[PDB]
C-alpha cells in the first residue's frame, strides 16, 4: 500500500484534499451544543 | 444552488482525474473541455 503511494504522490494529495473538502463542507451544517442527547428523553403528560 | 452543483461537480471530476493520472496538468487539460460542451448547450438552448 504505502509503496504504491511513494511513487504516486498526487493520488495521496488527492485523497487528502477529498477528506479536507468534505470536512470543510460538513462543519457548517453540524449542530453545536454543550452536551449531546445524553440525558434520557422525557414525555410529560400534563 | 446551480453554482455550487457545478462548482462541486467540476472539482470532484478534477480531483478524480488527478488521482487517476497522477498529475496536476492532465486534469487541467481535461477540465478545459467543459466550457466547450457548455458552449454548445447554451447555443442550442438560445437557438431553440
Amino acid at each position: 500500500m504505502s509503496q504504491f503511494f511513494i511513487r504516486r504522490p498526487v493520488f495521496a494529495w488527492v485523497i487528502a484534499i477529498f477528506i479536507i473538502i468534505f470536512g470543510l463542507l460538513s462543519i457548517p451544517k453540524l449542530p453545536i451544543a454543550r452536551f449531546p442527547s445524553v440525558a434520557p428523553p422525557q414525555v410529560n403528560i400534563s | 444552488q446551480m453554482a455550487f452543483l457545478l462548482g462541486l461537480s467540476m472539482l470532484v471530476v478534477f480531483l478524480v482525474l488527478a488521482a487517476l493520472y497522477e498529475s496536476w496538468a492532465i486534469p487541467l487539460s481535461v477540465m478545459l473541455v467543459v466550457p466547450l460542451g457548455i458552449f454548445g448547450a447554451i447555443i442550442a438552448i438560445m437557438s431553440r
